[PDB]
C-alpha cells in the first residue's frame, strides 16, 4: 500500500509588532514565530471533510498547512486519487493566546461586541501576494477618516493621524505618514456575528400578503426558508416582529433574503467555540475562485495540484510617548530633543506618533544625552474628543 | 395533521413494527433509483439532466421515507374466484386467490425494510435517476453512482440491489468497475446476487445452468478476492402496493376453464354499489402474495448483526434468517458440491431451509475459493480492517525527521494494536511472541537511498484463526 | 382546591384557538377532567410564538438567575477594573452556574455544554470600556423545555 503525500497549501500570518516595515516584502525571516500569538483551528464539518478528502491538517510555527494524497505521474504533474470536480467549502477558527493583543494591533477602539471578522479566497487583491483580506480603498478629496486609517495613494499606503472631516486635493504631510505598498487588515472585514435565534422586522406588514425568507451561503446554494404570516388585524404600515432560528446550519457567510431582496448578511455562529477571534474561509469551485487563487487543474479527466500560499497581515499600532515624572527635571525647550513638547516641568511628551515594537531599533535621547525607556505594552490612554471622538492616544512612561 | 391543544392524540394505521440497531463496521452503500429524493430545501430530481448526485447517510426506515419515500405500485395483479355449486346450481363453497404476472424491478423501498427486518444501522442511499413504471433501468446511470460513493469514508460494503435486470455483459462490466475500485482502495468488500432464469415456472434444477452461465462472465481474475455471491432469491412477507383499478378478475366454476370477468376490483367496493362480500374475499386474497427479493439486502444485514456479537474475523454463516418464508428454489448435495468448489476458483454461497432451523446461510467463501490466503469472507474483511487502523494510526508522522525515534514510535503503536487484537481471540499463538512481527529499520527493511527519497517501509506479519467446514463421523457395532 | 366546579366548559376544538394564535397571544386554560379534579392546562406567555421566551418557567428562572449575579457582582462597585476582578467575577458566575445545573435545570453533559461566560479584553471590552469604567459580561445558557403533545397509534397484530 503505497500511500504518497505533497503540500498543497500554505497559509501564513504576519505582525509588524515583529517584522517591522521592510522595504520591499519578500518571505519571512528564518527565525520568524507567532506559534504563541495566534493559532488555526479545524472546524468539525472541516475535519469530517478533510477526511473525506484524504487531505491532512498540519500546524506551522507561521500558520499551518495541507497535505494532499496523490499519484506520481511521469510528466511531473499530480493527480489527486479521485477527481475533486465538486465543490467544497472548509472553515477555520483564528483564536488569539497573547493577552494585551489589542494593544499593539491597530484595532478599532470603538464597543464592538457583536462582531467578528472574516477572510476568504474570494476577495482578489493578488498584488504582490495573495491576500485574503479586502482590498484598501483609494485616497480621495472630501471624505471623513478616522485616526488610524489605512488607505492607499500615489504608489504607497498612507495611514492617518488625526480626524479630518473633509479632505484635500493633495495629501497633508502632517496628517499621513508614508510606508510601502501593501495591505493589511481594516475595518472592511467586521461582520456582524449571530447566533441561533433572530427578531427580524417587517416594514410596511401588509395583512393581505405573506412572506418567505430565504438563507443564501457563499456558494449561492439556497439553504433554509420559512414562511410567515401577517394576521388580518394587523394595522397595514406598522412594522411587524418575528422569530427565527437556525439551530441546524453550520458556521458561515450567509446572506439573509426575503422575496428576492437582499435583508442581511453576517456570519452565523453556533458557540462550539465562543471565545474564537475570526474565522477563514477556503472554497473548492471552479466558477468562484479566479485562476490566480485556484488550487486545482482540470485536464484529461483528471486534477492535478497546484501548490500557493496565502498571506494575512496585521499591522502595529502607533501611539505618542509621554514620560512622566515624580521630581521636577531640569530641562527646558531650550535644551531638548527637537522632537519633544515640553508640556510642563514634570511632563513632556513626543509630537509624532511612534509604532510600538518588540526590538525597536533606536531609543530617544534626552537633553543631557542619556537613552530612555520605551513604553510597555500593558496600557493605553485614548481620549475623547466634544463629540466623543477620539483625538488622540498616549503611551505614559513613569521615571 | 396540526397539533395545537396540548394533551393525548389518538390515531390507527395499519403498519409493520420497527426495528434499529447500531453498527460501526458495517456500513454499506445502496445505489438506486428513488421516487422522490427530496434532501432540505434542494430537489435532487428538479431538472430532467444535471440531476444531484449524492450520497445521503440514514439511519432507520423512518428517515428514507422522509427524504425519499416509499415505492410505486404494480400493474399485473390478477385473482381468480372459485366456485363450487352443486347438482341444481346452487353455491355450496366459494375461494379466492391473487398472482403477480410480471413486478416491477424498483424494489428500493421493499429491501429497506428487509434489510432494518435483519440487522444494521447507518447506511448510505445514492439516488440515481427516478423510478419509472415503464421499467428501465441504464448502466451508465448505476456507474455514476458507483463513481459518486468513491467520496465516502465510512462506507465498507457495496450493495446494487436492482441489477438483475440487466444483461450479462452490462453486468459483468459494472461488477468488474465495483472490483476494481475496491481493488484501488483496499478497504472494501462487495456482495453479489446470482441471476437466475426468467421462465414460469422454474425449469426443475436450474441452478446448474446459472451457475454456467455466471462463470462464463469476464471478470478481472486480480480483483476476485475482493467478493462475494449468493444463491437464489428469498420471499418474504412484505406486501406489494396497488391500486383498486388495475386488479384483474378471473372467475372458475367446478373447476372449470378460468374466464376474465368485465369488472375491476373497484368495480365490487361497495361504496361504488358492488358486492362487497366479494370484495372481501379479493383483498384477503391479494394480502397473502409474498414478495420476492435477492440475497443482498439480507445478507448485509446479517453481516452488521455478526460482526457484533463475535467479532469480524468470526464466520459469518450458519445464521438464520428473519422475516423470511421460503426460497425460491431447493439446493441438494450434490448441486453444492459443484457450487462450493470448482477449478476455476468463482464459488457459490447457498441459502438452505433446515427442518426445525428456519433458513439460513450455508457457505463463506470468497470469488478466489482456490486461494490458500484469500479463501475466506472473515480473514479478508479481518485484514481491511486492520490495515485502515494501521494507516490512520501511523498517518500523524508525516514530514516528521525519518530517524530511529519516529520508528520506535511507530513499531510501539503497531505492537500495541496487535496485541489488543490478539488477546481477544482473533489471532492464533501461545503469546504475542508467536502471532504477530513487525519490521522496521535499516537493518531490515530500508536503506540509505530510502532515507534520503523520504520512504518509510514497514512489513508486519500475523497469523489470523481458519474455520472447520467438514465434519465426518464413523458408526460401528461394539464388541461384546 | 376549595373549588366546586368551573363556570364554563372549554372543549378542544376551543383550546386549540386558545392556546396558538397567529398575533402570539394566547389563552390558558382551566379544565375538570373526570375522577381527577378541576386542573391548570397551559403555560405560555403572552408571546407563545417566540422561540426564547414562549413558556413561564423559562422567563421566571432567567429572572431568578440575572437577579442573583447581580447580587452577586454588586459589591465589586468602585473597584480596580483589571484582571483580578474579571476573574473572581468570572468564578462567582460560574460556580453559581454549576449549582444550577447539577439539580437539573440546565441540559447537557458537563459543565461545559451548558453554560458559558466571557468578560475580558480580548472577549467583551476594549480601552475605551477601561477608560470609561464598564464592565461587559457575557452569559449563555442552555434550558430544558417541557412536551406537550402525546400520539399514539394503535394497529392489529398480524396473526
Amino acid at each position: 500500500m503505497k500511500i504518497l503525500y505533497k503540500k498543497i497549501l500554505n497559509l501564513e500570518l504576519w505582525h509588524d509588532f515583529y517584522l517591522g516595515q521592510p522595504n520591499t516584502p519578500g518571505s519571512l525571516p528564518n527565525n520568524y514565530d507567532i506559534s504563541r500569538t495566534l493559532a488555526l483551528v479545524p472546524t468539525q464539518e472541516c475535519l469530517r471533510v478533510l477526511a473525506n478528502l484524504r487531505w491532512v491538517f498540519r500546524p506551522q510555527l507561521y500558520g499551518a498547512s495541507l497535505f494532499a494524497n496523490v499519484n506520481a505521474a511521469p510528466s511531473g504533474q499530480f493527480p489527486t486519487i479521485f477527481p475533486i470536480d465538486r465543490v467544497y467549502r472548509l472553515t477555520f477558527w483564528l483564536v488569539v493566546s497573547d493577552r494585551y493583543f489589542a494593544n499593539f494591533t491597530n484595532l478599532s477602539l470603538i464597543n464592538s461586541r457583536n462582531q467578528i471578522y472574516y477572510f476568504s479566497n474570494l476577495s482578489g487583491n493578488e498584488g504582490h501576494a495573495l491576500f485574503l483580506t479586502q482590498p484598501l480603498s483609494a485616497y480621495t478629496t472630501n471624505n471623513e477618516y478616522q485616526l488610524g486609517q489605512l488607505v492607499t495613494h500615489a504608489d504607497k499606503t498612507l495611514e492617518s493621524l488625526t480626524y479630518q472631516g473633509n479632505a484635500t486635493n493633495i495629501p497633508n504631510p502632517s496628517d499621513w505618514d508614508s510606508l510601502p505598498a501593501s495591505q493589511y487588515v481594516s475595518e472592511l472585514d467586521h461582520l456582524p456575528r449571530q447566533g441561533t435565534y433572530r427578531t427580524q422586522v417587517i416594514t410596511n406588514a401588509n395583512p393581505d400578503n405573506t412572506y418567505n425568507f430565504t438563507l443564501v451561503n457563499t456558494n449561492e446554494q439556497e439553504s433554509w426558508a420559512i414562511d410567515v404570516i401577517v394576521p388580518d388585524t394587523h394595522k397595514s404600515g406598522e412594522p411587524f416582529s418575528t422569530s427565527l432560528n437556525f439551530v441546524g446550519q453550520t458556521p458561515g457567510h450567509y446572506r439573509l433574503l426575503e422575496n428576492d431582496t437582499q435583508v442581511a448578511e453576517f456570519v452565523l455562529v453556533d458557540n462550539s467555540l465562543p471565545e474564537a477571534f475570526a474565522l477563514v474561509e477556503v472554497i473548492l469551485n471552479p466558477e468562484l475562485v479566479p485562476s490566480a487563487f485556484s488550487l486545482l487543474q482540470a485536464s484529461a479527466g483528471q486534477t492535478f495540484i497546484q501548490p500557493k500560499t496565502y498571506v494575512i497581515r496585521f499591522k502595529n499600532r502607533a501611539t505618542r510617548w509621554r514620560y512622566r515624572y515624580e521630581q521636577p527635571h531640569g530641562c527646558s525647550a531650550a535644551n531638548l530633543p527637537s522632537y519633544f513638547n515640553l508640556i510642563d516641568t514634570h511632563t513632556y511628551a513626543t509630537a509624532r506618533p511612534i509604532g510600538l515594537r518588540q526590538r525597536p531599533d533606536s531609543l530617544l535621547n534626552d537633553c543631557q544625552d542619556r537613552p530612555l525607556p520605551a513604553p510597555s505594552i500593558t496600557l493605553i490612554q485614548p481620549e475623547t474628543d466634544g463629540s466623543q471622538r477620539i483625538a488622540r492616544i498616549f503611551s505614559d512612561i513613569y521615571l | 395533521s396540526t397539533y395545537k391543544t396540548p394533551g393525548v392524540y389518538i390515531e390507527e394505521i395499519s403498519k409493520f413494527p420497527p426495528s434499529i440497531a447500531q453498527v460501526e463496521t458495517a456500513i454499506p452503500a445502496f445505489i438506486g433509483y428513488t421516487q422522490i429524493a427530496k434532501v432540505g430545501v434542494e430537489n435532487f430530481h428538479t431538472d430532467a439532466d444535471n440531476l444531484i448526485l449524492r450520497p445521503v447517510r440514514i439511519t432507520s426506515l423512518l428517515e428514507y421515507e422522509q427524504f425519499f419515500g416509499k415505492a410505486i405500485n404494480e400493474t399485473t395483479i390478477q385473482v381468480v374466484i372459485q366456485d363450487t355449486t352443486d347438482s341444481r346450481g346452487n353455491l355450496t363453497e366459494r375461494k379466492a386467490s391473487a398472482r403477480i404476472t410480471s413486478p416491477s424491478p424498483h424494489n428500493l423501498y421493499y429491501s429497506m425494510q428487509a434489510y432494518f427486518a435483519n440487522g444494521g444501522g447507518p447506511c448510505y442511499i445514492v439516488s440515481v435517476g427516478p423510478m419509472s413504471n415503464t421499467g428501465t433501468i441504464q448502466l451508465e446511470a448505476l456507474q455514476n453512482g458507483l463513481a459518486e460513493v468513491a467520496k465516502e469514508d465510512e462506507v465498507t460494503l457495496l450493495v446494487f440491489p436492482e441489477s438483475q435486470s440487466l444483461s450479462d455483459e452490462n453486468y459483468a462490466a459494472l461488477m468488474s468497475a465495483a472490483l476494481e475500485q475496491c481493488a484501488n482502495l483496499q478497504d472494501r468488500f462487495t456482495v453479489m446476487d446470482l441471476k437466475l432464469p426468467a421462465t414460469r415456472p422454474i425449469p426443475a434444477n436450474a441452478i446448474v445452468g446459472a451457475s454456467n452461465a455466471f462463470r462464463d462472465l469476464s471478470l478481472p481474475q486480480d480483483n476476485l478476492k475482493y467478493g462475494a455471491c449468493y444463491a437464489p432469491d428469498i420471499e418474504t412477507i412484505f406486501n406489494y402496493f396497488y391500486q383498486e383499478d388495475a386488479v384483474t378478475i378471473f372467475r372458475s366454476v367446478n373447476g372449470g376453464a378460468e374466464e376474465q370477468d368485465t369488472l375491476t376490483m373497484a368495480g365490487y367496493n361497495p361504496a361504488n354499489g358492488g358486492d362487497g362480500i366479494q370484495y372481501a374475499l379479493i383483498e384477503s386474497a391479494i394480502d397473502q402474495l409474498p414478495l420476492i427479493l435477492p440475497p443482498s439486502p439480507l445478507v448485509v444485514g446479517q453481516y452488521a448483526r455478526t460482526d457484533n456479537t463475535r467479532g469480524v474475523w468470526k464466520a459469518p454463516a450458519n445464521v438464520a434468517l428473519s422475516s423470511v418464508i421460503k426460497p425460491v428454489l431447493k439446493i441438494t448435495n450434490e448441486q453444492q458440491n459443484n457450487l462450493n468448489v470448482h477449478p476455476t476458483g468463482k464459488s457459490i454461497n447457498a441459502i438452505r431451509a433446515f427442518t426445525g432451523k428456519g433458513t439460513l446461510i450455508w457457505g463463506a467463501r470468497t470469488l478466489a475459493g482456490n486461494d490458500n490466503e484469500w479463501r475466506y469472507v472473515s480473514v479478508r474483511r479481518f485484514f481491511n480492517m486492520a490495515e485502515e487502523s494501521i494507516k490512520k494510526g501511523s498517518e500523524p508522522f508525516v514530514f516528521e525527521p525519518n530517524d530511529a525515534n519516529t520508528w520506535t514510535k511507530v513499531k510501539a503503536m503497531i505492537e500495541n494494536f496487535l496485541t489488543l487484537q490478539w488477546r481477544a481471540g482473533a489471532l492464533a499463538g501461545a503469546k504475542p511472541e508467536q502471532a504477530f512481527y513487525v519490521k522496521i529499520g535499516l537493518n531490515e527493511t530500508m536503506t540509505a537511498l530510502d532515507i534520503l527519497e523520504g520512504r518509510m517501509i514497514v512489513e508486519i506479519g500475523m497469523a489470523v484463526v481458519r474455520p472447520a467446514e467438514f465434519i465426518i463421523l464413523k458408526f460401528s457395532h461394539k464388541m461384546q
